[PDB]
């Protein structure tokens, strides 16, 4: 009596990549295993 | 201290390539250690107090003197405020903050991303609603939290 | 008259009042809220505290183990992605005519956590019987002061709003029993929870401790080789999280078979496709474990899809969706004066250092 499973997919994400920070200029700080989040 | 005036006169004299009593931007850029620097022009504009496009020896001393250890926190923040305030109207507008930041960031941020943080900075730091940040509004965020 | 770029919207400064948000019956107007929040518009601090308190009152009444019946949409971790939350409600169905069960992790990571809390708390007030919010590992006082949520409340609003959320997260239920078939938690199982009454006996109104079943409800994770185990150790130390346990495939199957359940819906772990159905249980025929992740393009670098689970008409429809454009923020909500002032002080100093020689 198990239910039916259906996947309704979509297209790939469309986002904007931050340009690489030239350390000579005023650069933006960086943000910080790849599956689970972060320990306390 | 008249000793410092005589000592800085020789250094001001070497920078004067045409010996005109004033220092142009191209005479400053003769220094190889000032090429890679986005705020050389802003300092030149702050030191200049007439609009001749040049810093004379009286403008040279008046500008350099604000950087000695003898100076309260208001002197240092006065010059820092004048970094963003381009037209020298006493306040920093949205464009003046976007323009100066555009020099320092180069191309590490796009125009659409630099403008967003500029507006939200003024929005959470404009205690009067005039659309600009004043010197007291500029000090309430710098130095401490 | 002095704005170079007009391609981005100038955020409004008018704080929404108590009359523009709440109607004459005490019902929050979510239409004015969504339109204002998406423009990065702030609310009045009295209104922001009012939405938190009236919502936490409804959350304090609810039980530790909620009874939810199909049809109901099951969401995963949001992680402060408010502009992706707007697409989640369009994929999973409007909340005015669709049941919702969130599995926690509404704050931290994404720089729109307070926008997510205010909007989900306003739907909880407007729909106190059809929308349900569970607790994650991030809805505590320890992680929010470490993952920029406290900074988000102090910059956008005030520290008093942060204190109200720490008292509202304590009211979030721990688990949910969906359609008398699935156990819906955040992290997973616990070595101290054999029956569903063990979930009911817990005092959720507190900060999640480092031990006990309440910590394992929000922090535990499945084994990396869930379903293909070397041993039969049901619960081993979760070495990735530093706390709680790793639950195995025999552990979940024994739990599903002991309480006569089908699967265990959870979040707490990121998935490349927004979902993951683990190994089928030999005594059920249905996936014994199902991870749901509702954050598309996690941390703006993962480039992952996010999926929602719409269980209706005996069909478990995992519906995926991609990300949406969101405004830019400097790390830790830093202004442009704090960011550029060191560069101003340094490069100007280098000038006179070489000018004066
Ligand atoms: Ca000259
Ligand atoms: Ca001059
Ligand atoms: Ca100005
Ligand atoms: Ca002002
Ligand atoms: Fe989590």
């Amino acid at each position: 009596k198990k239910p039916k499973i259906i996947i309704t997919g979509c297209e790939d994400n469309v986002y904007e990549k931050l340009p690489e920070q030239n350390s000579n200029f005023l650069d933006v700080p960086e943000i910080v295993p790849r599956r689970r989040s972060i320990r306390p | 201290d008249a000793d410092e005036i005589k000592r800085l006169g020789k250094r001001f004299k070497k920078l004067d390539l045409d010996n005109s009593g004033s220092l142009s931007v191209e005479e400053f850029m003769s220094l190889p250690e000032l090429q890679q620097n986005p705020l050389v022009q802003r300092v030149i504009d702050i030191f200049d107090t007439d609009g001749n496009g040049e810093v004379d020896f009286k403008e040279f001393i008046e500008g350099v003197s604000q950087f000695s250890v003898k100076g309260d926190k208001e002197q240092k923040l006065r010059f820092a405020f004048r970094i963003y305030d381009m037209d020298k109207d006493g306040y920093i507008s949205n464009g003046e903050l976007f323009q100066v930041l555009k020099m320092m960031v180069g191309n590490n941020l796009k125009d659409t991303q630099l403008q967003q943080i500029v507006d939200k900075t003024i929005i959470n730091a404009d205690k009067d609603g005039d659309g600009r940040i004043s010197f007291e509004e500029f000090c309430a965020v710098v130095g401490g939290l | 008259t002095d704005r170079v770029v007009k391609a981005v919207p100038f955020p409004p400064s008018h704080r929404l009042t108590a009359k523009e948000v709440f109607d004459n019956d005490g019902k929050p107007r979510v239409d004015i809220l969504k339109a204002h929040l998406m423009k990065e518009g702030r609310l009045e601090e009295s209104v922001a505290l009012r939405i938190i308190t009236e919502g936490a009152s409804i959350l304090r009444q609810e039980k530790n183990l909620l009874d939810i019946d199909a049809p109901v949409t099951v969401c995963g971790a949001i992680h402060g992605q408010f502009f992706d939350l707007m697409k989640l409600f369009e994929v999973g169905g409007s909340p005015a005519n669709t049941r919702y069960l969130f599995l926690g992790d509404y704050v931290d990571r994404g720089y729109f956590s307070i926008e997510c809390v205010l909007y989900l708390w306003a739907l909880k007030i407007l729909y106190p019987k059809t929308l349900f919010l569970l607790r994650g590992n991030h809805e505590c006082r320890h992680l929010t002061e470490y993952f920029t949520f406290k900074q988000e409340c102090k910059i956008k609003y005030s520290e008093r709003v942060y204190d109200a959320c720490m008292d509202a997260f304590d009211c979030l239920p721990l688990a949910a029993l969906m359609n008398q078939q699935f156990l819906c938690v955040h992290g997973g199982l616990s070595p101290e929870i054999n029956t569903l009454d063990d979930i009911r006996k817990l005092d959720r109104f507190k900060e999640p401790p480092a031990y006990g079943p309440m910590c394992d409800i929000l922090w535990s994770d499945p084994l990396e080789d869930f379903g293909n185990e070397k041993t039969q150790e049901h619960f081993t130390h979760n070495t990735v999280r530093g706390c709680s346990y790793f639950y195995s495939y025999p552990a979940v199957c024994e739990f599903l078979q002991h309480n006569n359940l089908l699967s265990i819906l959870r979040a707490h772990e990121a998935q490349d496709a927004g979902y993951r159905m683990y190994r089928k249980s030999q005594t059920t025929g249905f996936p014994s474990l199902i991870t749901i992740f509702s954050a598309p393009n996690y941390l703006d670098v993962y480039n992952n899809k996010a999926a929602v689970l719409k269980y209706e008409n005996n069909v478990m429809n995992i519906r995926q969706f991609n990300c949406s454009p969101h405004p830019y923020w400097l790390p830790n909500f830093m202004d442009v004066f704090t960011w550029s002032l060191p560069f101003v002080g340094e490069k100007v100093t280098e000038m006179l250092v070489n000018v004066l020689n």
